[PDB]
């Protein structure tokens, strides 16, 4: 759906490691079949493939469709990259709950989960008397303002629709709506961070079977309410820091319990522990295989809605992950406490 | 507004010189005869109105239009140019031009035409002054344009003439074995003016998504597709309505945001469309108007009747499919669709007797044949208020076509025109091409995969000896769509057809040869003059079932027509009492285009033949039929519809009048339920099927033994059953 980046943007690319998955621009659905738009389409493609494929970041081709009987998908677009590019492939096309601890595609690429933006973002998207989310103080009811800045294309009165996924995922993992603007924040912040946390280090922890995760929106591109973890004006939101910590080249975490490692890299000790208690729950060394998941040891399974932490430290540098076991509806106050108590964010 | 431009027009003809006119000036400069024409018509009706032809349906005087064919034909008169406000569009449209042609308005050209089965609209809101408007069309010779073309290995020594390869026309026009060589020309359909506001919908596509006859509810989408000035956009709403015999049951206003949106409606309180048998055929009208918001006018309104059904043809050899209508497996029975009349502007005419015999013998499907025309829009209305499956085949015949590019542009803008003009009907289930053929297999394919997901698409006789020879009662298909048996037609049309002295079929008094017009009118598509061929199939049908041809005409028109019944009655009893392997039976066929002598169980005129009598029975709801067997007989019961029925079946001997059966029969819903074995029956006879459902008494009969028979034992029989007039 967005624009082909300019060459800058594939030379940082090229410059930093970073792989490019470069879809053809089009929408989520399916287009003209006859002769008028397949030329206009090729016209394109030639010169976007031309264009692009000298750079060693671009890694794929894709047409972004749903079949197989698509000219545009499986011919018009397919011919380009046969005779234009030979080298890269081409192709035509609560969190915990089954649909996705269960689901068997082996490289996601559209995970998200909704998170409010910060309070500074949110004073300068809407106006002085729209900043505050609830219409005449009744919780869960957006106002207009609210309304429109999560993306409502055209001028159409309604009341819910997409900003009810935040009121949703906040009662279901922390009981209800926080009345106080900064505890919402906090609230949505921390649904998104722990959701989308809890999803890389499935996948990592499944690593074996999976194969890659690719989630949604790390900036967003206009004052508006997102699944993104950062916002236009550059706000990072917790979501940033909680899966920067799941991201690192050698990362620890626990997934539902089993403390493993996973290693991102071709190159060859951790300490549990509960926040509140401070039992040490497990200490010993590991061997991180390259490219890789290794497993450490299976955990016991502690009682109580608490959290854990996961320090971990390789060639002298530390590192840090956490693991929040239970199960929701869970506290706010409580929450907000627990990672106070665990040092990291804020 | 549209003001029809139809009525009398001024008619200029003239051989057509080795460069064919094209041009206003050259057509009043040439040397031609100049008589008054009719709009919607075609030119041989003009010419015969002012007696420069003779009556083509009469003996042999169909080859005397043959030197028209390289004829030009110059439409012209005069209209009065309608008020037309800024930034409204005047329209021409054209129902139907034959064929290659050139139209003008006011000296300038506004458009060619290259295709005489789709539409053709022309904006003529800059040419059009003030005052006396002049429209000018200019037809050339349709043979001669074929030799603009160089044709394939493939496309010369098919039955379809090739000179209707590389073009887009009727391949039935240039003749074939069941309707003449009359190529004709002229405005054979409605020439109108539309007047088009800057707001005006484009197209209405309704489509069914699901539906439950049960819970009486169904999922109608209406895609709409409107031209719509960005100035009047958020300011036009759009009015869906669904209504029944002036009541309502669905009214929804939507503000026009864009300018194509599709509205999926949950309608409530709706019946579901049925075929005939299968339940009522339940029709809505669903009308879309766009009114402004402001102040209240209507800019544009499409009213028409949709039906909320589902097709689903269910695949396992040709044949090897059922269609499924509404979730249920229906058994399809049913004629082909063939040419209402060689001079096609008269098709209007006949539309409304010719569907009437289709409801009178009770089909559920009918099978528009590849070599006619595309049938308007009331065939269509009528198949849907009678509840008549449609199944239409691309104006394509036997034969391959063209591989190239040009071609296959000029039949995909015919198959996306016809496609969605046809595609708002509940009757039509199914597009066929009648042909690694990049038109049977892509082009087709490609329209129908983006304007018509809806329905289904399918790519894709013998010796004509003894109707229950093997060739027939073991052909492994469970789906014919085309088998016929020849009969001569009733004395009335003969004596109307021939001249006088060529009433009487022997030439020169020797049975099984035929005179030159009865020979004429098998059908020849050109003066050769022989014996034998096509007509020879009557005298050797009759020779086979009934010994010897009778020398008498009335004597052999009762022999033609009741093996030709006989024979029809045999197939669909066989492929009824077959089921559920046998799903569907499609004969040739129901009526005729000419004055001809046919395989079809009607004339042109009228003239039900005997086969038309003998097939409404074994074509009921619930019918009781006797099947053949080994050692004896099998007397069946066929259900067409979704109930129960009980009742009482007698089945006797005509000859001797004893019983051979009588009890109680139970037939269940949509299916074929065997009643009892019957013992087998000495020589030759006929036995006689009477049942009562409701306290209704319905007939049918059996003729059992092997041939040859005798004519005037036959004949008794018949009388005696009472079933049906001799």
């Amino acid at each position: 759906g967005n624009v082909y980046e300019d060459t800058h943007f594939f030379e940082l690319c090229d410059k930093y490691g970073i792989m490019v998955w470069q879809d053809f621009a089009m929408g989520c659905g399916n287009y003209s079949q006859r002769d008028n738009f397949a030329a206009a389409l090729e016209k394109e493609a030639i010169s976007v493939v031309v264009k692009l494929r000298n750079h060693p970041s671009l890694i794929l081709w894709s047409g972004n469709n749903a079949p197989n009987n698509d000219r545009v998908s499986r011919q018009v677009l397919s011919r380009v990259i046969y005779e234009f590019d030979p080298t890269r492939p081409y192709l035509p096309s609560y969190y915990k709950d089954p649909f996705y601890t269960e689901n068997p595609s082996q490289f996601v690429s559209e995970i998200g989960y909704h998170g409010c933006p910060n309070r500074e973002t949110l004073e300068r998207m809407f106006s002085p008397d729209s900043v505050n989310p609830w219409q005449n103080g009744v919780v869960g009811m957006w106002n207009d303002e609210w309304q429109t800045k999560a993306n409502r294309i055209y001028d159409d009165k309604f009341q819910g629709g997409r900003n009810d996924l935040m009121t949703n995922q906040v009662r279901i993992i922390f009981g209800e709506v926080p009345a106080d603007l900064d505890d919402f924040i906090f609230a949505s912040q921390s649904v998104q961070a722990e959701a989308m946390k809890f999803f890389v280090e499935l996948w990592r922890g499944r690593r074996p079977y999976r194969t890659g995760i690719i989630w949604w929106n790390i900036r967003d591109g206009w004052p508006l309410l997102s699944d993104a973890i950062s916002d236009y004006w550059g706000g990072k939101k917790q979501a940033f820091y909680y899966m920067q910590n799941v991201h690192h080249d050698v990362c620890c975490l626990i997934n539902p319990y089993m403390l493993k490692v996973d290693n991102n890299t071709l190159k060859d000790v951790v300490e549990v522990k509960d926040v509140a208690s401070g039992k040490q729950v497990f200490k010993g060394k590991f061997v991180s295989k390259a490219n890789q998941m290794s497993e450490i040891a299976t955990l016991p399974m502690q009682k109580g809605q608490g959290m854990l932490v996961i320090s971990y430290r390789i060639e002298g540098n530390e590192y840090f992950n956490h693991y929040l076991y239970g199960e929701p509806p869970y506290k706010l106050d409580q929450y907000r406490k627990w990672v106070k108590k665990c040092g990291i964010y804020e | 507004s549209e003001q029809s431009l139809n009525g009398r027009w001024t008619l200029k003809f003239f051989p057509q010189p080795a460069v064919p006119v094209m041009t206003i000036e050259g057509a009043e400069a040439a040397n031609g005869i100049v008589v008054d024409a009719v709009v919607p018509g075609n030119v041989e009706i003009d010419m015969e109105a002012a007696g420069l032809v003779e009556d083509p349906m009469v003996g042999n005087n169909i080859y005397k239009l043959r030197p028209y064919e390289g004829y030009q034909w110059y439409y012209s008169r005069t209209f009065a140019a309608p008020v037309v406000t800024e930034g409204q569009r005047l329209v021409l449209h054209f129902g139907g031009i034959d064929t290659f042609a050139e139209v003008y308005v006011n000296g300038i050209k506004v458009g060619s035409a290259d295709n005489m089965l789709i539409e053709h609209d022309y904006d003529i809101t800059s040419v059009v002054k003030e005052g006396e408007n002049r429209l000018d069309v200019i037809i050339r010779s349709s043979v001669m344009e074929a030799q603009n073309h160089f044709l394939g290995t493939l496309s010369i020594g098919n039955f379809s003439n090739e000179e209707s390869a590389p073009v887009r026309r009727a391949p039935s026009t240039y003749g074939w074995d069941i309707m003449p060589r009359l190529v004709s020309a002229g405005l054979w359909r409605d020439v109108t003016l539309r007047v088009e506001n800057p707001v005006t919908i484009v197209d209405a596509n309704w489509v069914t998504l699901s539906v439950n006859p049960k819970a009486r509810e169904a999922s109608e989408s209406l895609y709409l597709q409107t031209r719509l000035p960005f100035e009047m956009h958020d300011k036009v709403k759009a009015v869906i309505t669904i209504s029944r015999d002036g009541r309502q049951i669905l009214r929804k206003e939507a503000l026009m945001r864009k300018f194509a949106n599709l509205f999926t409606l949950n309608l409530s309180g709706v019946d579901a469309w049925w075929p005939r048998g299968y339940g009522e055929p339940a029709l809505y009208t669903a009308e879309v108007s766009l009114v402004d918001v402001t102040s209240g006018k209507i800019y544009d309104t499409k009213t028409s009747k949709i039906g909320f059904r589902t097709v689903k043809l269910e695949l396992d050899q040709p044949g090897q499919f059922q269609f499924i209508i509404n979730g249920e497996p229906v058994f399809a029975k049913g004629t082909n669709w063939v040419p209402l009349d060689a001079l096609h502007s008269r098709d209007a005419s006949h539309v409304e007797e010719a569907v009437q015999l289709m409801v009178e013998m009770n089909c559920n499907i009918v099978r528009c044949w590849g070599g006619n025309v595309y049938e308007d829009t009331h065939f269509f209305e009528l198949c849907d208020k009678y509840g008549i499956m449609v199944w239409q085949d691309f104006a394509m015949g036997c034969g391959n076509y063209s591989q190239r590019d040009n071609f296959a542009a000029a039949l995909e803008k015919e198959a996306i025109s016809v496609v969605v003009k046809l595609r708002n009907h509940p009757s039509l289930i199914l597009w066929s091409g009648n042909n690694n053929d990049r038109v049977s297999r892509q082009v087709l394919s490609r329209v129908i995969y983006e304007f018509d997901p809806t329905r289904p698409y399918l790519p894709s006789w013998g010796p004509r000896g003894y109707y229950k020879d093997p060739f027939y009662t073991e052909n492994p298909s469970q789906f014919v769509s085309e088998i016929g048996y020849h009969g001569c037609p009733n004395r009335e049309t003969l004596e109307r057809m021939f001249s006088p002295d060529s009433v009487n079929p022997w030439q020169n008094g020797v049975v099984g040869m035929w005179n030159d017009e009865w020979q004429t009118k098998a059908n020849r598509i050109y003066d050769d003059k022989f014996q034998g061929g096509r007509n020879d199939l009557m005298t050797n049908q009759v020779r086979i079932i009934f010994g010897e041809v009778p020398a008498d005409l009335d004597d052999f028109i009762f022999a033609s027509q009741s093996v030709q019944a006989e024979a029809m009655k045999f197939f669909v009893e066989l492929w009824r009492g077959r089921r559920p392997y046998r799903t569907g039976i499609i004969w040739w066929n129901i009526r005729d285009g000419w004055p001809l002598l046919s395989d079809a169980i009607s004339d042109y005129w009228g003239g039900k033949k005997q086969a038309f009598y003998y097939m409404q029975n074994v074509h009921h709801d619930v019918c009781c039929l006797i099947n053949p067997a080994a050692n004896g007989y099998m007397l069946k019961v066929d259900n067409n519809t979704l109930k129960d029925f009980e009742g009482v079946v007698e089945v006797k001997d005509v000859a001797s009048g004893k019983q051979v059966f009588k009890g109680k029969f139970v037939s269940k819903a949509n299916q074929m339920s065997e009643i009892a074995t019957l013992p087998m029956q000495k020589g030759q006879g006929m036995l006689v099927i009477s049942y009562r459902i409701e306290g209704n008494e319905y007939f049918n009969h059996y003729l059992y033994g092997e041939p040859p028979y005798k004519l005037d034992q036959y004949r008794k029989w018949v009388k005696k059953c009472g079933i049906y007039e001799l």
